[PDB]
């Protein structure tokens, strides 16, 4: 069975509203899920002895909007006191409900699908024996899928994910390497080269294909407690070309950071 | 971190005495078995099995039961106190407690020895078992609500009606109202998710002169079992417990209890082993719950 | 707990240069204001603090007589004159604030800083 | 008190919502204040002499909706002309009208909550003296706290936080380290370095914890004006270890760039 | 972190001593394991170390060419095999163990021996 809302009723009986299906809309438009809120302090909140006064707050929990118009919560003392708005549709003349609790209570309960009541905190507020001390409010969390920007400013951090592979590469080099994004890697040099000459391809393991750049990456690397230095050539087929000075039997340790972009200009 | 275990000797009564047999002067060792058994009534035909029944059996409880008083009387005290607290209820319940689980156990004594080899001060080191009633379960607590919808008035309810493509407008204090809910019903409902033992509930009847009671249908929303009453007086409440040791099927008409057994609808009452799919009220404005929750390992 | 940091900057060595941090709440008794610094260890240590109750302050050995430690009265704030600055101070000074005296632990510390960084040249 | 407004109302009396509920509501469930817009063009706007014709373009002001259908905004000529919606409530017929100025005079005046015009510029468009030659939208700001996202495709750029450091790390070694998004670190190496031998912990400052990743990183830098290289470690502990050949009692030039990841796979 | 010492006692001029030292635990990168000895009542001076990650040893040229540095392969296991024992040789030899290469400084290393006596006659 299809259930339609936003469509013309001819006989204003056929697809009517319910607060349930705004709610499933409103949490969809926004992309929130039952764990989070959506709060605006429209005017400052009131902090008086062990009391926080919501001036003028609205907050969105389950896609359900409601207003803290001069709404009182009286908190325990020297206490970090965790501010949930409760939802309970089976009282239907007062719905919401505030509370002021020893810890983060917040249960995802799915109100718009199923009974129950939804706890959601959306306020810390830390006293002392005789008042508030500070606040800071819950994080409002977007859930979203696929983002199409043109601009983005970031204040906090942004994780992107990271894959990691060492390389065996041959004649006692050892290749570490850290790529982000998918795109950008650190090599990181270890172990101690021997047996090798200039332009020779080294004779151990070719880097793996999720690692092999687009084109030619030379990573310049140093020679530990020398004045020396080398540089080696990540080709795009996954072989690696010695281009230091040619190197005896004697092991001298690899060591260094060399950066490159797997992917070009697409 | 450390398991922690307690003897009630009665879960979420008023007189509720409680013994730390994990910290307290009277301690239980090693557990003989938390585990289970298990038969399919499997039949071999040359090596094919056939499969049959299955059953869970839920082994006895041995535990060391030691003592830690100061001195012999206390320890002669500690022994009688504590064995005669257990001897005097029907069952006592154990108290299961982890980082991952707070489980309880209906048990009754089996046996319980009492000898002379004391340790320092007189203390005891005997053994306890236990008959199993109901092992591993949990309390959980549901209010359903019989919540009716408004109705849909056009020029109040959020509706697009009128003329084509449809409208509703922002009028001040009667602008738009959202008419009710869709499956309101659902607040009046037990989704029935998981294995239980029992139940017990406070049901409030509707409409005076029709059978009042609760019914209960499958995954395909088929009933199979309903307990269903018809009282030639109205009832404030009637009180229910499907506990097979405790089962009671009571009308409250103020502080007067009446057994309302002799008028329940037996060919509708089936079972009372619940299935997954939901429970619904029958002439009920509220029902209020206390659901015995299953787990045979945990 | 919120600290409020400025000054610091670059100056050649010999130079001066002022460090500012304001608390937006006393936590109680013994409330401590300093800054603290890495020097050559794993962990950063304090090198300057006044005690608001006792008008006690306290010099690490390698500020001591060049670094003073002045405060605003009935306002929570602190300020740091570095004088005769070498090159061997270019570090980032967290300002920190605490009730219970002086400590070499930061986590005790119940308002720590986003750090002022201080460079010297030559 | 708590003013409900997502809930059912059974007796059809009980939450009415409002045009200003529904505006906050709006603005909050899209990330918007009282000074950006949402605004769509669905056909092209039609330029004519010093006029600006907005064809069919829905905008969201103070989380208000409203379209403009074949709605002229006349220009001063050979100048930057804003043009605004603006929101009168008391003008109970017309409340809402577009007018074209001399600045971004965007007021963020709260319509929803309190008495005002809210103000807001939405394009800019230049002028010669004959017509338009140049048409820019104001950008759509979305203010959001904490994001998942599957994928993200920017046009622009992303704006990440910024953390810088310098390390008199002694021997006359000098890093100037840059972080960008609390991970990517570029070093650049000054100062000349002397009295120094491979393996020896350098007589410095450490790096301060902020700085320090979580792996121990090689860093390759350069003599100036030489052919001979050296490397440090950066090393987990903040502690930094030389790596170059023993450097007698004449300083030598230090120089180059240096990155390392702060932060391994999680 | 803790470190359990072995060897020592006395051997003639000319002779020959073993010193040996596990660590508990690697405190990083850079892991240093050596010795640190105190003569006729003057400063402690870094005798022999070796860098784990680095293969790299380092001998103070008072004990050049005489005394061996060597590793007990994958255990954290550091030895120390002496020749040519010299009467000026007679110190407290104590185990020294950090992360971040060599140093003269003693407060800089994580882990600290007890301390094993070697004694040489004329």
């Amino acid at each position: 069975t299809i259930k339609n809302f936003t469509f013309f009723s001819p006989n204003s009986t056929e697809f009517p509203v319910g607060s349930n299906n705004d709610g499933k809309l409103y949490m969809m438009l926004t992309g929130m899920d039952y764990r989070t809120i959506r709060r605006k302090d429209w005017s400052s909140p009131l902090n008086t002895a062990l009391n926080v006064q919501y001036t003028n707050t609205s907050i969105i929990a389950g896609g359900r909007y409601f207003e803290l118009l001069n709404e009182t919560v009286a908190l325990k003392g020297d206490s970090v006191n965790y501010i949930h708005a409760n939802i309970d549709l089976t009282q239907t003349a007062n719905p919401v409900s505030l509370s002021a609790e020893t810890a983060n209570n917040s249960n995802g309960v799915d109100i718009n699908n199923g009974s129950g009541v939804l706890k959601v905190c959306f306020d810390i507020v830390t006293t002392s024996g005789t008042g508030v001390t500070s606040t800071k409010p819950i994080v409002q969390t977007s859930t979203l899928d696929s983002i199409s920007v043109n601009d983005m400013t970031v204040s906090g951090s942004i994780d992107v994910p990271v894959q990691t592979l060492t390389v065996e590469a041959g004649n006692g080099l050892q290749l570490q390497l850290t790529k982000k994004n998918n795109d950008l890697v650190i090599v990181r040099f270890f172990g101690s080269v021997s047996n090798i000459q200039k332009g020779w391809n080294m004779s151990g393991t070719w880097v793996d294909r999720p690692f092999r750049p687009a084109a030619v990456q030379s990573l310049v690397g140093h020679f530990a407690g020398r004045d020396t230095s080398f540089h080696i050539d990540i080709n795009p087929n996954g072989s690696i070309t010695w281009w230091g000075a040619n190197i005896d039997k004697t092991p001298i340790a690899t060591r260094g950071n060399g950066s490159y972009f797997i992917k070009s200009a697409w | 971190g450390v398991r922690q275990y307690k003897i009630h000797t009665n879960l979420d009564g008023t007189d509720d005495k409680v013994w730390d047999v994990t910290n307290g002067k009277v301690r239980f060792y090693q557990p003989s078995n938390l585990g289970l058994q298990s038969t399919n009534n499997i039949w071999q035909s040359n090596g094919i099995g056939v499969m049959g029944t299955r059953s869970i059996t839920q082994p006895q409880i041995e535990f060391k039961l030691e003592t830690f008083g100061e001195s012999l009387e206390e320890n002669y005290q500690l022994m009688k106190d504590f064995v005669n607290d257990i001897l005097s209820k029907k069952f006592v319940t154990l108290e299961y407690q982890t980082e991952i689980f707070q489980v309880y156990a209906d048990l009754a004594l089996a046996d319980v020895t009492k000898t002379e080899g004391y340790g320092k001060n007189g203390t005891f080191s005997e053994k306890i078992t236990f008959d199993i009633i109901t092992k591993w379960y949990t309390y959980e607590n549901l209010t359903f609500d019989k919540i009716q919808n408004g109705k849909v008035i056009a020029g109040m309810s959020k509706i697009y009606g009128g003329t084509a493509p449809g409208n509703y407008k922002y009028i001040k204090g009667t602008s738009y109202t959202y008419y009710g809910e869709s499956d309101i019903d659902r607040l009046s409902r037990w989704d029935i998710k998981e294995e239980i033992f029992s139940f017990m509930g406070i049901l409030y009847p509707k409409l005076p002169k029709t059978p009042a009671g609760v019914r209960f249908l499958d995954d395909i929303g088929n009933e199979y079992t309903a307990i269903v009453f018809k009282t030639e007086q109205v009832q404030d409440y009637i009180l229910i417990n499907t506990d097979v040791n405790d089962e009671t099927y009571q009308g409250w008409k103020g502080t007067t209890a009446l057994n309302l057994f002799p008028v329940m609808d037996f060919e509708r009452y089936r079972t009372r082993i619940i299935e997954k799919g939901q429970m619904e009220l029958i002439n009920l404005s509220k029902a209020e719950f206390k659901i015995k929750r299953k787990a045979d390992f945990v | 707990v919120q600290l409020q940091e400025s000054g610091g900057g670059l100056v050649q060595a010999g130079g001066s240069l002022r460090l500012s941090c304001t608390a937006s709440r006393r936590t109680g008794s013994n409330w401590c204001m300093g800054w603290f610094r890495q020097l050559a260890g794993k962990e950063p240590e304090l090198v300057v603090a006044l005690n608001f109750d006792y008008d006690m302050t306290y010099y690490a050995d390698s500020v001591k007589g060049r670094f003073t430690v002045s405060r605003d009265s009935g306002k929570n704030t602190v300020y740091l004159q570095m004088n005769s600055l070498k090159p061997e101070d270019t570090a980032i000074y967290y300002c920190a604030a605490r009730s219970g005296g002086f400590s070499s632990n930061r986590e005790l510390y119940d308002g720590w800083g986003q750090g002022t960084q201080v460079t010297v040249s030559s």
